[PDB]
């Protein structure tokens, strides 16, 4: 049963504004088990009018991060041991109780383009989007510096961008050298 | 000794090269590596695409009498980015999150010249040869925006003349008054406090938009366009049909 | 006419619980399943959520998903100089069969 | 034959046709 | 009916062929197979030679 | 050394057309690449830009 027989199709076009210097999420495409194919995304940029002439270059980046369901479980159950292991999540799926449950709308969910669900008149969205965004943000931060500040599963807003080169790396430095070397 | 050393020293550097070359496993993969074990691979996230571009510029000049005399003009910035990558098949699936960030120029402006900001003294090359230890790099060597107390504090502990291998600066002349050049305001760079918290992969929580009229306004206006084709094993069962009033009314089947 | 593209519709997967499908059971499903309101748009009254709009399909709400609208975080009061928005905001849900504009 | 004014346009694809649905299915099929 | 049957009957035999063709996983691999999951491979023993 | 170029931008409003208002813009570019003279005690290279 884990073999391709049919196909899905999504076509989401969205528009919005995001402040400069902030790592603003734009979209969140869901991927279920035993699925694959091609993904094509495009984003336009248009800044507000700037007085005079601009010579300092402005850089715009586009990034895509794949967050497995296993990683998202760790944030939801951090204190639990073996929380993010494949067998644990695999077993919990068989139980019947949904692994992820709906939560109220948040800026991350709203900016990711997921439309809500009217549950008793209240907008609802699954918790996976928020958890995935926080884990993706941490993954990007860890690339520049492993011992970077980590976001919990309580974040419900955009995050500041990440520097291209830290001060310590720029000078090829170190906070605490070793005596053996 | 001197054989356990010269081996532990060399073996230590191998450990250091694993934590940074294999992030998000620091202080845990090296331990398993020494004992000859491995980690669970499927829990970790990974990157799919990474695109960057520098915004272009177009200048529109005013033609009215006031604009011609004063020299009024506008700068328009726009860019396009797109990628096409395959989706990684997994047993339990995952979430693909996209990001779009606009940043100013990351170039320093407040940093004393290593040579011209210090005393002109004759170096002892012979003595410098016998120097293979981490020397201090105290504050006041990175920027002139340092408080009285912070000058003595050590920011990072590394290097022998490392502050002279490369020097990069981009900023306005100190003689110039920033109140002017409001029509040539080509200044947008990160004025990080520096010195304090040298290790930081995070932008300041509030980055003002000096060139823009409103600093708190969201300058950019992004339009996204995503198309995804995802082979899936879902059944996608049949499509029912409507009911014909003639049947069950005139008894065509009887 | 303006663009005929939907803007108010929950995501079939991300707006519902993440549950493991029983493929064997879904094979033995060749009957018209209900498609209740609140599966087509989030602009639904309290009473209309339970009502059945049309009675068809097995996972038919996932074969194709098309959306074109502004981000919910954005304030429509802005982008009055980039007002590229003209699409039919049909009430939906009520009167699913309708070949007539408002 | 009492209409004396223009009429609203016609949708390119109805909601029911968009999802390939039906208001009242048949029991025989 | 007679289509759910003639399919459940055929689908049942496929399940039967997995428990015996893949022993030491009976009544557990078929359940995961239906939902589209897998088992941990490294725990199981295996045979090397038979003379 | 170089002589600045000129570009003329004319007003189009009614007042500018009648009076004939216009602006003059002057700009230039200068650059050189020379070797640094090696000395035992060094020196200072000072650059100037005069209009």
């Amino acid at each position: 049963y884990q073999t391709k027989r049919n196909v899905r199709r999504e076509a989401r076009t969205l528009m919005g504004r995001f402040k400069a210097g902030k790592l603003a999420p734009v979209m969140a495409v869901p991927v279920k088990g035993s699925e694959g194919g091609m993904l094509s995304q495009s984003v336009s940029f248009e800044l507000d009018p700037i007085a005079g002439r601009m010579a300092t270059p402005i850089t715009a980046e586009m990034c895509a991060v794949f967050v497995p369901v296993q990683a998202c479980d760790a944030l939801k159950n951090p204190e639990a041991d073996y929380a993010g292991m494949t067998e644990i999540v695999r077993e919990k799926l068989l139980s019947g109780n949904p692994l992820f449950v709906l939560e109220p709308e948040t800026d991350v969910s709203k900016r990711c383009g997921v439309n809500p669900r009217s549950n008793n008149g209240l907008m609802r969205v699954n918790e996976i989007v928020r958890l995935a965004h926080n884990c993706a943000v941490n993954f990007l931060r860890r690339r520049r510096y492993v011992d970077a500040v980590q976001l919990t599963a309580a974040n419900h807003s955009t995050t500041p961008a990440i520097l291209s080169q830290t001060v310590l790396d720029r000078f090829n430095g170190a906070l605490d050298p070793d005596p053996n070397v | 000794d001197f054989y356990n050393a010269q081996k532990m020293d060399e073996l230590t550097r191998v450990m250091r090269k694993i934590c940074d070359d294999n992030p998000e496993y620091g202080e845990e993969m090296v331990l398993r590596w020494a004992h000859g074990l491995s980690v669970d691979p499927g829990r970790v996230p990974f990157l799919l695409a990474e695109k960057s571009v520098v915004l272009g510029r177009q200048i529109i000049g005013a033609t009215d009498t006031a604009g011609v005399e004063d020299g009024v003009k506008r700068s328009d910035m726009a860019a396009q980015l797109s990628f096409t990558v395959p989706i990684p098949t997994t047993e339990l699936g995952g979430i693909i999150v996209t990001f779009a960030c606009i940043k100013p120029d990351e170039t320093l402006s407040s940093q004393p010249h290593p040579i011209l900001a210090d005393h002109w003294r004759l170096d002892n090359f012979v003595a410098d040869e016998l120097a293979l230890d981490p020397q201090p790099v105290m504050a006041r060597e990175l920027d002139y925006k340092v408080a009285q107390a912070n000058e003595t504090t050590v920011v990072f502990y590394t290097g022998l003349n490392e502050l002279k291998k490369t020097y990069v600066s981009y900023g306005l002349c100190r003689a110039l008054d920033p109140n002017t050049v409001e029509s040539k305001n080509a200044v947008w760079q990160l004025e990080v406090p520096l010195s304090v918290t040298p290790e930081t992969v995070l932008y300041p929580a509030d980055l003002p938009q000096y060139p823009f009229a409103d600093q708190q306004a969201e300058v950019c206006t992004y339009v996204v366009q995503s198309t995804a084709v995802m082979p899936t094993p879902m059944i996608f069962g049949p499509s029912p049909v409507e009911q014909l009033a003639v049947i069950e009314t005139e008894d065509l089947f009887e």
